[PDB]
RNA sequence: AAGC
RNA sequence: AUAUAUAUAUAUAUAUAUAUAUAUAUAUAUA
RNA sequence: UAUAUAUAUAUAUAUAUAUAUAUAUAUAUAU
C-alpha cells in the first residue's frame, strides 16, 4: 500500500489489514540488476526499428 | 505533423468548473488496480535467470 | 527502478515544470510557451512594419 | 470445505440479507458488509481444517482407513 | 450471523419501549423558505432536504447505534464509508457542505475509538488547495481519505 | 525427417513488447519429494525346496517398504511418487539396466546417426547437459502440507 | 511458375501468411500492398463517422443486387 | 463454492447434459449439490462490449467479478424522456430530487412554456439522484467493482457487462435502445454448496479453476481467448484442480441415460492419447519415441475394443493393420512429447523409423466438440482432395464395410476414383505424361527423364523440376480440364457422389460444383509409392506424378482428414445407442422427389431419428424444392437453390450421399418437388 | 494513375499526343481477360494475407462500417495455437477471404432459351464489385514495377 | 434478373 | 360568441401478448 | 386409484402496447 500511495502521487488511497495474518507469499521484489538486464535486453529488441 | 501539434496548442479548454484534486481523484482510482507491473518483474526476475 | 543514464526516481522533461500551488485553475499568461508565442507574434509583427 | 476469509465474507452477506428482510426493505440500512475497514485478515471458523491443523480434504475415519490398513497381515497359503 | 439477531432485537425493544418520538416533520416545517425562480437552481435550503431524504421513515441505524454501547467489545459500530464525500470532496461545492455536516454531526455516536480523527481529516481533506497544514509521514499527504484511519 | 527449422518471421515484437506472458513460478507438490525409485529385477525364488514356504514374509500377505526379490535396483525417475497441480514436462525416466536406455543419450545431436540401437559417443556430455538439466527444471515445486493422523 | 508450398506459415482464420525468405516475385507485390495498407490505417480520416457513412452509402443505388438470393439466403438460416 | 470450465454453462440446458462427466468427473449422487449459473448473456454482452474497448482490458477488468455475489444494472431512459416519465404517475420520483423539481412536476399543467421548468431541467443531471453511474466513457474495471458491492447499479447505456439488466420507465421512453438481447421487462436465487460456471474469478483466494491448461483444445474462440489472457497475466494465483481432484471433493463423504429431452448427435467426446513405439526386435525392448494422438473420439475407442497394453499393430504381410488405418485416420495427426513438432508416420518396413509394436499409456484430455465443418450450409455433392499415395484404396474398402443400421452408409458405388476422369480418353492422361519426355533438350527417354530430374537421393533439383511443371501443365490444362468439367457434369445427375482428386486446381478448374475440401495425413506419402509394387512406368514415375501434383495444388491450409470421417461415422454411432431397441417402422424416413403420373418417387435422404423427432420433420414445406427428373437408373437436375442442412436437423443424422434409382414406362421429363414420404408410424 | 470516363474531353490528351510525337516512342500493353486472371493461386492469396497484417496496429479493437470485431485461431508459430483478437476491417478480410477461396456461385436464366437456367460455380474475379478497376490498375503498376526492377533485369544479358 |  | 386543425392533462371502454393459480382430456414413468 | 412432466381449452390477478370518445387550457383561420 506505502508503494501503490507513492505511485499515485497520493491521489488514490488504498487501505491494508492491521491483523495477525497467516504469512501468504507474494513474490515480487526483486534487485535492480535484473530490471537493467532486462531493459537492456527489451532495447535491444526494438533496435532500429519504428 | 506541425499543423496538428499548433492546433493543439491554440485551442485547448477545461471543464467549465474544474476542481483537480476531485478530477484526478474520480480518474486515477480504476487504473491503480491493475496488477500487471508485478508479471512484468516475475518475467524479468527468470529473463536473467535464463 | 530501470533508470539507466539518468538517477533512479528522477524523469527528465524538454520544458521547465512548475507545480501549481492552487486546485481551482485560471486563465494566466506567464508561461514558456505563452511567452514564446508572444515573442514569435512581435517577430512577425515587426516583419510587417519593416 | 471454504476459504475462512470465504465463510467470514459469506456469513456477512447472509447477515446482512436478513437484516433487510427484517425491516422490510430491499437495501439493508445497515449492513455487515462493505465497510470502510479493510478487515482482510479476518478468519472465521471453518470444516476445512482439523484439530491437527492438516487439511481436512479427506476425512479422520478414511485417513485412519489407510494408514492402519497397510500394517494388516493375513492368513499364510 | 450469531451476532446480528442480538443487536437487531434489542433496537426493536428500545423503540418500542422509549417515550421519544421521531418526527422527521420537524425539520422539514421549519424550512418552509425557497429561493426564487431567475436565479440558479442550486439553493442551500432545497439542497439539504434532498440529502436529509425526511420521508423515508427507517431509524434503525439510530436505535442500533445505542445497542452498540453495551457491546464494545465485540462489535465496533462505524459510519459507512458511502456516507463521506464523494472522492474526498472539496469546500467548493455547495453538496459536499452538507456531508460535511451530517458526517460531523453524527460521529460522536459511534464506539470507534478513531472517531475524533475521521472527523478531523475529513475536513481537511476537502481542504486541499486552500489551506495547507504540515505532514510529519512522507507517503502520506493531505489528501489520504478519512476513512481509511 | 528429423532435420528441422530455425528461421522464424518476427514482425510480432509488438505483441511482445505491450504484453509479456506470466512465467509460472508457485507450484505446489502434495506426494513424496523423492527422484528415485528401486524396482525389482528377478523374482525371488519362493517356494523353493530348502525353506519352507511359511518363513517368507510374502506369504503372509504383508506390505514391504522394500521389493522383495532376489536383485533389485535404483533407477532415477523425476516425480514417480509426486502429485501436482501444473506439470513442468520435463520429466527424465530410465527403465532398470535389464531394459535398453539408449534413446536417452541420442537425444540431441544424433540427427544424423541411422541405427535406433546407436548413439554417437562425442555428444555424451551435451547429451548428460541436457539431461541434467532437465532433472532441475522438473522439479522446482513447493512441497505441501496435507495433513496427518494419529 | 507457382509459388512453393514451402513458403507459408500456418493458418489466421482463413488467411496464411507469406514468408520472407521465398525465391518468388510475390514478395515484392506484398509487401506493396503491406506498406499501402499500413498507410491507409493511420489516415485519421478512416476512423472519422461521415468517411464511413459515405462508404456505406456508395454502394446504395438504385440498381440491382439479386436481392431474391439474399432473401433465401437469410431464409437458409431462419430468419425473416 | 466456485469451480469454472472451459465450456459454455447453462442454468437449465448443461444441467441435462452430463457437462461435468463429459469432461471425467463422476459426480455419481447429484443430491443437489452442484449448481450451474448462466454466463451465455455475459459471452453475449462479451461480444457487443468488444465494440468499443480492447478485449485484453476488457477480459481483465471481467477476471475480478464475484460470482457468488448477487447484483443486477438498472437502465435508465435518457433525461429529457426522464423528466416526462415522471410527469406521468407523479408516483416513482426518488425523495434525493430537489423539492422545487418536484413541485413543478406535479403541476398538472402542460408545463409547454412554463419558462421556469426549463431551466430547472437544463441545470439538472441523472447523477444528481443516482450516485453509482455509468455513462459510456467508463472503465470496465469501475463496472465490476461496482457490481462487487451493491445490488442495483445505475446506468445510463445498454453497453454494460456482467450481470442481467432490468427495465426502468416502460419501453416507450427508450428510443436509443433496440437490441432485444436480455433487457429484461419491468416485471422483476439461492448457491449450492459447489458452483459451475464458463469464467474463473479471482475476486476470492479460491475460487477453483478446471484443468484449463489444454488451452489449444478449447473448441470456443471467446473462451479459448480468456483463459489465454487469464493464464498470462494472472498464472501464479490461479488455483488448478483435475478432473479426479473435482470428483473427490463432491463424492468425499457420499463415496466409500440423460433423462428425457431433445439428444444432438453431432457433440462428441474426444480424448488425447498417449502411447510410445516401443522396439521388442530381439527378447529385450526400447523406448524409442513417446508420441501423442490429438483428436480421438471416446465412441470409437468403446466400439473396437481398446485397453492399455502393449499392441502391435503390423500383421504377416508386412503392412499395417486396418484398425490401426482407422484409428490414425480419425485423428488430427500425431507429435512428439521431447520435441514438440509435428510428426508422421513411416508405413513401409524399412529400417528408418519403423513402428511395429506399441504401448498404450494413458489419457489426459476430454471435451466435447461439434462435428458439424460449419462449411455444411447447403446438401451438396462432397469433393474431397488428397495427395498420390493416401491409401485411398484401403480406405475405401474399409469405408464400403461398415453396415451400422442397416443402411451400409458410404458404399463403394457412390464414391468416383480420382482416376476415373483419366480413362475417358483412350490414351489416358498418364500416357502422355510420360510422352512430356519427347519436349525436353537432352531427354531420350522416361527413364532419361527420371535420372535426369532426380539426384540420386529422390530429391527433384528444384530446377529441373520447373521444367518438367513447365512442360506437364499445358497437358493437364488443355486436355484433362473439359473433359473433367463433363465428367462432374454428368456425374452430379446420379446425384450425391464422395469426389476424390489429386489438387484442388483440378476441381477449381473443372467449374466443379458442391462443397470443396482439402485434407491432408499424418504419413509421408511419397514412401507410400515405390514400395507398391505391379506399377505400369515405374514407381519413380509415380513419385515424380505426385510431385508435378502437389506443385499444381493451390496454396490454402489442408484440415485433417480425421474431420471428414468423424462427420462421417460418429454422428450414426451414437445414434445407434438410442434407436438399436425401438421399431424400424417408426423411427425411420425418407425424403425424395415426387412425380405425378403407382406413384413415381425417388429418393434422395434417407433419415434415421426416434419418433418425436421424424414426427416434427413431417410439417416442414418440403414442396418449396424442385427438380427436373428425366428417366431403372432415372436422374434428376436441381433448378432454384440447394436443401439448407437445418431443415433435417441437428438430430436426425442422414446419410451423405444418394445414387438416383425408381423402385418398380417411356422417358418422361415432367416436374418433381420433393415430399416427407417417409411413413405413416 | 488516372480515374477518367470514356467520354473523350475528360482524358489526358496530353499523355498520347507527348507519347506519339517523336522522337518518343510509345508501347501498348493490355491484359487479355484480366478479370479471369486474378485468383486465389497467386495474387488472392497474397493481397488478402498482407492486408490483414498491415492494418493490425493502426486499427486495434475497433469497430468498421458496422461490422465489429472478433476473435480468431491463430497458428503462424510452430507448435502454439492461440486465439487472436482482431479488428473490424479484420473480420471483413477474414469473410472475405473465405468468399475468394470457395469461389462464385453464379445464377443464369436464359430468356432466349426455354430450359436454360442452372448455377455456374467459377473463380473469376466479379466485375460488378467496386473495387473491380482500381485493384487491376494497383495490381498492373505493381507487376510492371517489379518487372523493371527485379525480375526483368535478371533474364536479359543484351 | 438486369453491376461498378 | 360559433366552427375547423394541432399540442398537453384526466376518465372510461375494447382487443392482443407474456407470467402465476384452478378445472378437464391425452401420452409416458413410479407404487 | 395417487403423484410428476408436456400440450390444448376456459376463468381470475399484474404489466405493456394500440385505437376511439368526452371535457378543460393555449395557438392559427373564417363570420
Amino acid at each position: 500500500e506505502w508503494a501503490l500511495t507513492e505511485c499515485a502521487q497520493g491521489y488514490v488511497t488504498v487501505t491494508s489489514p492491521y491483523a495477525p495474518s497467516v504469512n501468504r507469499l507474494m513474490p515480487y521484489r526483486i534487485s535492480n540488476a535484473e530490471r537493467q538486464i532486462s531493459q537492456i535486453i527489451r532495447i535491444m529488441n526494438i533496435g532500429n526499428n519504428a | 505533423d506541425a499543423r496538428a501539434i499548433t492546433v493543439a496548442l491554440l485551442s485547448g479548454k477545461y471543464p467549465p468548473d474544474l476542481v483537480t484534486n476531485v478530477w484526478y481523484a474520480d480518474a486515477i482510482y480504476p487504473m491503480y488496480a491493475d496488477t500487471e507491473v508485478f508479471s512484468n518483474l516475475q518475467r524479468d526476475m527468470i529473463t536473467c535467470e535464463a | 527502478s530501470a533508470n539507466l543514464f539518468t538517477p533512479p526516481e528522477v524523469l527528465l522533461l524538454p520544458i521547465d515544470h512548475q507545480p501549481a500551488n492552487v486546485t481551482t485553475p485560471t486563465l494566466d499568461f506567464t508561461n514558456e510557451l505563452t511567452n514564446w508565442r508572444a515573442r514569435v507574434c512581435e517577430l512577425m509583427k515587426n516583419l510587417v512594419d519593416n | 470445505l471454504v476459504n475462512e476469509h470465504s465463510e467470514a465474507k459469506d456469513e456477512a452477506d447472509e447477515a446482512t440479507k436478513k437484516q433487510a428482510k427484517d425491516t422490510d426493505k430491499s437495501k439493508a440500512q445497515v449492513t455487515y458488509s462493505d465497510t470502510g475497514i479493510n478487515n482482510a485478515n479476518e478468519l472465521s471458523r471453518s470444516g476445512n481444517v482439523d484439530n491437527e491443523g492438516g487439511s481436512n480434504q479427506k476425512p479422520m475415519s478414511t485417513r485412519i482407513a489407510e494408514a492402519t490398513s497397510a500394517i494388516v497381515s493375513k492368513h499364510p497359503a | 450471523t450469531v451476532i446480528q439477531p442480538v443487536l437487531q432485537d434489542i433496537s426493536v425493544l428500545l423503540q418500542r419501549i422509549s417515550p421519544l418520538q421521531i418526527d422527521p416533520t420537524i425539520i422539514s416545517n421549519t424550512m418552509s423558505t425557497v429561493s426564487e425562480s431567475t436565479t440558479q437552481t442550486l439553493s442551500p435550503a432545497s439542497s439539504i432536504l434532498g440529502k436529509l431524504r425526511p420521508s423515508n421513515s427507517d431509524f434503525s441505524s439510530f436505535r442500533v447505534a445505542l445497542a452498540g454501547w453495551l457491546y464494545n467489545g465485540v462489535v465496533t459500530t462505524v459510519i459507512d464509508d458511502s456516507s463521506y464525500p464523494k472522492d474526498g470532496g472539496s469546500v467548493t461545492s455547495l453538496e459536499n457542505l452538507w456531508d460535511f455536516f451530517i458526517l460531523a454531526l453524527a460521529l460522536p455516536l459511534t464506539t470507534d475509538p478513531c472517531a475524533p480523527v475521521k472527523a478531523f481529516m475529513t475536513l481537511a481533506n476537502m481542504m486541499v488547495g486552500f489551506e495547507t497544514i504540515p505532514m510529519d509521514n512522507q507517503i502520506y499527504t493531505q489528501s489520504r481519505r478519512a476513512s481509511a484511519f | 525427417p528429423i532435420v528441422q527449422v530455425s528461421a522464424d518471421v518476427e514482425n510480432k515484437k509488438t505483441a511482445q513488447l505491450l504484453h509479456a506472458d506470466t512465467p509460472r513460478l508457485v507450484t505446489w507438490d502434495a506426494g513424496l519429494c523423492t527422484s528415485f525409485k528401486i524396482v525389482p529385477i528377478v523374482p525371488a525364488q519362493v517356494p523353493q525346496d530348502v525353506l519352507a514356504y511359511t518363513f517368507f514374509t510374502s506369504s503372509y500377505a504383508i506390505q514391504s517398504p522394500f521389493p522383495e526379490a532376489a536383485v533389485s535396483r535404483i533407477v532415477v525417475h523425476t516425480r514417480w511418487a509426486s502429485n501436482v497441480d501444473f506439470d513442468r514436462d520435463s520429466s527424465v525416466i530410465m527403465a532398470p539396466p535389464t531394459e535398453n536406455n539408449i534413446h536417452l543419450f541420442k537425444q540431441l545431436l544424433n540427427t544424423e546417426t541411422l541405427s535406433v540401437r546407436g548413439a554417437n559417443p562425442l555428444m555424451f556430455r551435451a547429451n548428460v547437459l541436457h539431461m541434467l538439466l532437465e532433472f532441475v527444471l522438473d522439479n522446482l515445486y513447493l512441497n505441501r502440507h496435507t495433513g496427518f493422523s494419529q | 511458375v507457382p509459388i512453393p508450398q514451402k513458403d507459408w506459415t500456418g493458418p489466421i482464420g482463413e488467411i496464411r501468411i507469406l514468408k520472407d525468405t521465398t525465391s518468388s516475385i510475390a514478395r515484392y507485390l506484398y509487401r506493396t500492398w503491406y506498406l499501402a495498407a499500413a498507410r491507409m490505417a493511420a489516415q485519421p480520416r478512416t476512423w472519422d463517422p461521415l468517411f464511413q457513412a459515405i462508404m456505406r452509402s456508395q454502394y446504395v443505388t438504385a440498381r440491382g443486387g439479386s436481392g431474391a438470393a439474399l432473401r433465401e439466403s437469410l431464409y437458409a438460416i431462419n430468419v425473416s | 463454492a466456485y469451480i469454472a470450465v472451459p465450456a459454455v454453462v447453462d442454468s437449465r440446458s448443461s444441467e441435462a447434459i452430463g457437462l461435468l462427466e463429459s469432461f471425467g468427473v463422476d459426480a455419481g449422487a447429484d443430491a443437489n449439490d452442484v449448481s450451474y449459473q448462466d454466463h451465455d448473456y455475459v459471452l453475449d454482452q462479451l461480444q457487443y462490449m468488444l465494440d468499443g474497448y480492447e478485449a485484453g482490458d476488457v477480459i481483465d477488468a471481467l477476471v475480478h467479478k464475484n460470482w457468488l455475489h448477487h447484483s443486477v444494472y438498472c437502465l435508465l431512459p435518457p433525461k429529457s424522456q426522464l423528466l416526462e416519465y415522471w410527469k406521468s404517475n407523479p408516483s416513482a420520483i426518488p425523495d434525493n430530487v430537489d423539492r422545487r423539481l418536484r413541485k413543478r412536476l406535479m403541476l398538472k399543467k402542460d408545463l409547454r412554456k412554463d419558462d421556469e421548468y426549463n431551466q430547472l431541467a437544463r441545470a439538472f443531471k441523472i447523477s444528481d439522484v443516482y450516485a453509482p453511474l455509468i455513462s459510456s466513457t467508463t472503465s470496465p474495471m469501475t463496472m465490476i467493482q461496482n457490481l462487487n458491492q451493491g445490488e442495483i447499479v445505475y446506468t445510463t447505456t445498454d453497453r454494460v457487462i456482467g450481470a442481467r439488466i432490468l427495465l426502468y420507465a416502460p419501453r416507450k421512453y427508450y428510443a436509443s435502445t433496440l437490441s432485444f438481447t436480455m433487457t429484461k421487462c419491468i416485471i422483476p436465487v439461492p448457491h449450492s454448496r459447489f458452483n459451475v460456471g464458463t469464467f474463473p474469478s479471482i475476486a476470492t483466494p479460491k475460487c477453483f479453476v478446471m484443468s484449463g491448461v489444454d488451452i489449444e483444445s478449447i473448441p470456443n474462440e471467446f473462451i479459448k481467448l480468456f483463459y489465454q489472457r487469464v493464464k498470462s497475466v494472472h498464472a501464479n494465483i490461479l488455483n488448478d484442480i483435475s478432473p479426479q481432484i473435482v470428483s473427490d471433493m463432491i463424492n468425499r463423504k457420499r463415496l466409500r441415460k440423460r433423462g428425457a429431452s431433445h439428444v444432438d448427435v453431432y457433440k462428441v467426446d474426444v480424448v488425447d492419447m498417449l502411447f510410445e513405439v516401443v522396439d521388442v526386435a530381439d527378447g529385450l525392448r526400447n523406448v524409442s519415441r513417446k508420441l501423442t494422438m490429438h483428436t480421438v473420439p471416446v465412441c470409437i475407442l468403446e466400439m473396437l475394443g481398446i485397453e492399455i497394453a502393449d499392441y502391435c499393430i503390423r500383421q504377416e504381410d508386412g503392412m499395417l493393420t486396418d484398425w490401426f488405418l482407422l484409428l490414425t485416420m480419425l485423428s488430427d495427426g500425431l507429435t512428439d512429447r521431447r520435441t514438440h513438432c509435428q510428426y508422421l508416420i513411416n508405413p513401409s518396413s524399412v529400417p528408418p523409423d519403423v513402428i511395429l509394436n506399441i504401448s498404450i499409456t494413458g489419457f489426459i484430455n476430454r471435451h466435447t466438440i461439434d462435428v458439424m465443418p460449419d462449411i455444411y450450409d447447403f446438401v451438396k455433392p462432397i469433393g474431397a482432395v488428397l495427395p498420390k499415395g493416401s491409401f485411398k484404396s484401403t480406405i475405401m474398402r474399409v469405408l464400403d464395410s461398415i453396415s451400422i443400421l442397416g443402411i451400409q452408409i458410404m458404399p463403394r458405388a457412390h464414391v468416383v476414383d480420382s482416376d476415373e476422369v483419366g480413362e475417358q480418353m483412350e490414351p489416358t492422361f498418364e500416357q502422355a505424361v510420360m510422352e512430356i519426355y519427347k519436349g525436353i533438350a537432352g531427354v531420350d527417354s522416361l527413364d532419361d527423364l527420371i535420372k535426369w530430374v532426380l539426384n540420386s537421393d529422390l530429391i527433384p533439383h528444384d530446377d529441373r523440376l520447373g521444367q518438367l511443371f513447365q512442360a506437364f501443365l499445358p497437358l493437364a490444362k488443355d486436355l484433362l480440364a473439359p473433359m473433367a468439367r463433363k465428367f462432374y457434369d454428368n456425374s452430379m445427375s446420379e446425384g450425391r457422389l464422395l469426389t476424390f482428386a489429386h489438387a484442388d486446381s483440378e476441381l477449381l478448374n473443372a467449374n466443379y460444383f458442391g462443397h470443396l475440401l482439402r485434407l491432408k495425413i499424418p504419413y509421408i506419402t511419397e514412401v507410400n509409392l515405390m514400395i507398391r509394387k505391379n506399377r505400369e512406368g515405374g514407381e519413380l514415375f509415380q513419385l515424380v506424378l505426385s510431385y508435378l501434383y502437389k506443385m499444381y495444388a493451390t496454396s490454402a491450409q489442408p484440415k485433417w482428414f480425421g474431420s471428414l470421417l468423424r462427420l462421417l461415422i460418429c454422428p450414426w454411432l451414437h445414434m445407434e445407442k438410442l434407436i438399436g431397441e425401438a421399431d424400424p417402422a417408426s423411427t425411420s424416413a425418407e425424403i425424395g422427389w415426387h412425380i405425378p403420373r403407382e406413384d413415381g418417387f425417388i429418393p434422395y435422404v434417407s433419415i434415421r431419428a426416434p419418433r418425436l423427432v421424424i414426427e416434427e420433420l413431417m410439417e416442414k414445406n418440403w414442396g418449396q424444392y424442385h427438380a427436373q427428373v428425366i428417366v431403372v437408373s432415372a436422374k434428376a437436375v436441381i433448378k432454384g437453390n440447394h436443401l439448407p442442412v437445418k431443415l433435417v436437423s441437428r438430430f436426425a443424422c442422414f446419410t451423405l450421399t444418394a445414387k438416383y434409382e425408381m423402385r418398380l414406362g417411356r422417358g418422361a421429363a415432367y416436374s418433381a418437388r420433393l415430399a416427407f414420404r417417409s411413413d405413416l408410424a | 494513375s488516372t480515374t477518367s470516363g470514356s467520354a473523350v474531353i475528360e482524358k489526358v490528351i496530353p499523355l498520347g499526343v507527348y507519347a506519339s510525337s517523336p522522337p518518343n516512342q510509345s508501347i501498348n500493353i493490355d491484359i487479355s481477360a484480366c478479370d479471369a486472371s486474378i485468383t486465389w493461386d497467386f495474387f488472392l492469396s497474397v493481397i488478402m494475407a498482407a492486408i490483414h497484417e498491415g492494418v493490425a496496429s493502426s486499427s486495434i479493437g475497433k469497430p468498421f462500417m458496422g461490422v465489429p470485431a472478433s476473435i480468431v485461431n491463430d497458428e503462424s508459430v510452430v507448435g502454439v495455437r492461440a486465439a487472436r483478437p482482431i479488428s473490424g476491417m479484420q473480420n471483413m478480410i477474414q469473410h472475405l477471404s473465405k468468399l475468394y477461396k470457395r469461389g462464385f456461385s453464379y445464377r443464369v436464366n436464359d430468356s432466349f432459351s426455354p430450359g436454360n437456367d442452372f448455377t455456374h460455380m467459377t473463380t473469376t474475379f466479379p466485375s460488378g464489385s467496386t473495387a473491380t478497376s482500381t485493384e487491376h490498375t494497383a495490381n498492373n503498376s505493381t507487376m510492371m514495377e517489379t518487372f523493371l526492377t527485379v525480375w526483368g533485369p535478371e533474364h536479359t544479358d543484351d
